[PDB]
C-alpha cells in the first residue's frame, strides 16, 4: 500500500489552520494508520494512531480522521513549535511511510 | 518515564557490517516489540524490521531481507540490529523505537504506532580514510 | 506467588486490529505471566463488564492455572446472550457458555472500527444448525443445511440453505445493530501449580 502526501511543502503563517493529506494506493484499515512529527535535529514522535486517536502527551490542537484511501491530519492552529515534517504510516500491509510533508 | 538510548556514530568501509545497540528502560521490556527505522540525509523514513522481545520472532522489510539480523537481550533489556554488506548509500541515521503495531506474544496486528523513539545512531559508509 | 516477571498480554488481546466472526471465535491462551486486572475493571471504555463466580475487585490477588481469552464480534442486542444459562441464535449455534462458567465477559461498542458506509459484511454468524452446541464448542462447517425432507447434495435451493449469514453493519445503524467487540476471559484452577498471578 503505497502512501503519498500532499502538498510537498505547506506554507502557512503562525495562527493559521493546517491541513495535511495522505492518500493510499489501496484501501487502508481505519485502525492501521498513524501520523508522526519530526522536528529539525530530533527523532520523530507519534501524534495520532488508529487514524483518529490522539497519542499520549499530544496537545488537543492536533486531530485527524479518515477512511478508505483518504486520510487527513488537522492542526487547528499553527504554533511556533508546529513547524516540522509530518509523515503518515500504515501497517495494514507490511509497514510503510509516506513521502513526508514539510510545514513552513 | 520511558527512555531509549543508543550507541554513538560509527564509520564503516563498504562491505563491512555495523551492529547498533538500543538500551531501553521505564517499562515492561517483554511486553513491547522493537522496530528499526532508517533515515538517510534529506530523506523520509524507511522501515527496516520488527522483533519480538518475548519470543524472538522477526519481521523484516523485503529490502533488508538477507542483510539485517535483529536480536534481543532480555536480561539487559537491550535490542541490537546488525546490517551486513554495507554500501555507500546506507549512510543514514538508524532509529530504535518501541513498538505497538504488532503483538509481542501472539504476533497479531495492533491499533497503535512506534510510541517511544531513541536518539538515532548515525552510520557513515565510505572508502575514505 | 511464583517469581514471574513477564506480564500478561492483555493489551494485544483488547487492542487487536481484527476480531474473529462469532461463528469462528478465536481463542488465545494466557499463561506464565502476571495478570494486572486494574487496567480492565477500572476502564470506562467498556459498556459491559460482568463477572461470574468472582468479584472483579478481588480478581487482582488470585492465582489461576490458565486464563483463556475468547474474542469475537456480535451485534449489540446479542451481547446479552454471552452469559451462562442463556439461549438464542448466538448462545445455541455460535458460542455457548456453561452453567458453571467462571470468569468475566467484557464488551465494547466498535461502531467506528467495524462498520463502513457501504456495509461491512465481513463478519458472519451461524443461523442454521441441526443441534445446539456444547459449552466452548466451535463449529466452522460451511455445508448446506437441509431444512426439508429431500437431500440438498451441496446445492442451495428450496429448503436448502447456506448456514452462515452476514451482519449488515453500517455506521448509521441503531445501537442494537451496531457491532460490539467481545472478549470472554475464562478462568480455571486445576490441581496444579498456578501460572497466572496478580501483581503482588
Ligand atoms: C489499549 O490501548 C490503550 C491506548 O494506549 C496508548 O496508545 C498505544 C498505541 C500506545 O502508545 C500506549 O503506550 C498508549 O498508552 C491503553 O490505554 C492506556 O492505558 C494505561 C493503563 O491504564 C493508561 O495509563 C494511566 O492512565 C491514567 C489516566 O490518564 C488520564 O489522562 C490521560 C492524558 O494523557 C488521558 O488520555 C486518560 O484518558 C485519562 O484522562 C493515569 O491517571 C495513570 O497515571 C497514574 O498511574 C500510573 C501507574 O500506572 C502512575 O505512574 C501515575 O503517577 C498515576 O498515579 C496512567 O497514566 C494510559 O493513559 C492509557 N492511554 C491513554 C491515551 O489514555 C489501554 O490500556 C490498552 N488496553 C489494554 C487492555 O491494555
Ligand atoms: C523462584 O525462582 C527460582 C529461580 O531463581 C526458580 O527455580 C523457582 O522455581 C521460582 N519459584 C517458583 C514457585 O516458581
Amino acid at each position: 500500500i503505497v502512501l503519498t502526501q500532499s502538498p510537498g511543502t505547506l506554507s502557512l503563517s503562525p495562527g493559521e489552520r493546517a491541513t495535511l493529506s495522505c492518500r493510499a494506493s489501496q484501501t487502508v484499515s481505519s485502525t492501521s494508520l498513524a501520523w508522526y512529527q519530526q522536528k529539525p535535529g530530533q527523532a520523530p514522535r507519534l501524534l495520532i494512531y488508529g487514524a483518529s486517536s490522539r497519542a499520549t502527551g499530544i496537545p488537543d490542537r492536533f486531530s485527524g480522521s479518515g477512511s478508505g484511501t483518504d486520510f487527513t491530519l488537522t492542526i487547528s492552529r499553527l504554533e511556533p513549535e508546529d513547524f516540522a515534517v509530518y509523515y503518515c504510516q500504515q501497517h495494514d500491509t507490511s509497514l510503510t511511510f509516506g513521502g513526508g510533508t514539510k510545514v513552513e | 518515564q520511558v527512555q531509549l538510548v543508543q550507541s554513538g556514530a560509527e564509520v564503516k568501509k563498504p562491505g563491512a557490517s555495523v551492529k547498533v545497540s538500543c538500551k531501553a528502560s521505564g517499562y515492561p521490556f517483554t511486553s513491547y516489540g522493537i522496530s528499526w527505522v532508517r533515515q538517510a540525509p534529506g530523506q523520509g523514513l524507511e522501515w527496516m524490521g520488527w522483533i519480538s522481545t518475548y519470543n524472538g520472532n522477526t519481521n523484516y522489510a523485503q529490502k533488508f531481507q538477507g542483510r539485517v539480523t535483529m536480536t534481543t537481550d532480555t536480561s539487559t533489556t537491550t535490542g541490537y540490529m546488525e546490517l551486513r554488506r554495507l554500501r555507500s548509500d546506507d549512510t543514514a541515521v538508524y532509529y530504535c523505537a518501541r513498538d505497538y503495531t504488532r503483538g509481542a506474544w501472539f504476533g497479531e496486528s495492533l491499533i497503535g504506532g512506534f510510541d517511544n523513539w531513541g536518539q538515532g545512531t548515525l552510520v557513515t559508509v565510505s572508502s575514505a580514510s | 506467588f511464583p517469581n514471574i516477571t513477564n506480564l500478561c498480554p492483555f493489551g494485544e488481546v483488547f487492542n487487536a486490529t481484527r476480531f474473529a466472526s462469532v461463528y469462528a471465535w478465536n481463542r488465545k491462551r494466557i499463561s506464565n505471566c502476571v495478570a494486572d486486572y486494574s487496567v480492565l475493571y477500572n476502564s470506562a471504555s467498556f459498556s459491559t463488564f460482568k463477572c461470574y463466580g468472582v468479584c472483579p475487585t478481588k480478581l487482582n490477588d488470585l492465582c489461576f492455572t490458565n486464563v483463556y481469552a475468547d474474542s469475537f464480534v456480535i451485534r449489540g442486542d446479542e451481547v446479552r446472550q454471552i452469559a451462562p444459562g442463556q439461549t438464542g441464535k448466538i448462545a445455541d449455534y455460535n458460542y455457548k457458555l456453561p452453567d458453571d462458567f467462571t470468569g468475566c465477559v467484557i464488551a465494547w461498542n466498535s461502531n467506528n472500527l467495524d462498520s463502513k458506509v457501504g456495509g461491512n459484511y465481513n463478519y458472519r454468524y451461524r443461523l442454521f444448525r441441526k443441534s445446539n452446541l456444547k459449552p466452548f464448542e466451535r463449529d466452522i462447517s460451511t455445508e448446506i443445511y437441509q431444512a426439508g425432507s429431500t437431500p440438498c447434495n451441496g446445492v442451495q435451493g428450496f429448503n436448502c440453505y447456506f448456514p452462515l449469514q452476514s451482519y449488515g453493519f453500517q455506521p448509521t445503524n441503531g445501537v442494537g445493530y451496531q457491532p460490539y467487540r467481545v472478549v470472554v476471559l475464562s478462568f480455571e484452577l486445576l490441581h496444579a501449580p498456578a501460572t497466572v498471578c496478580g501483581p503482588k
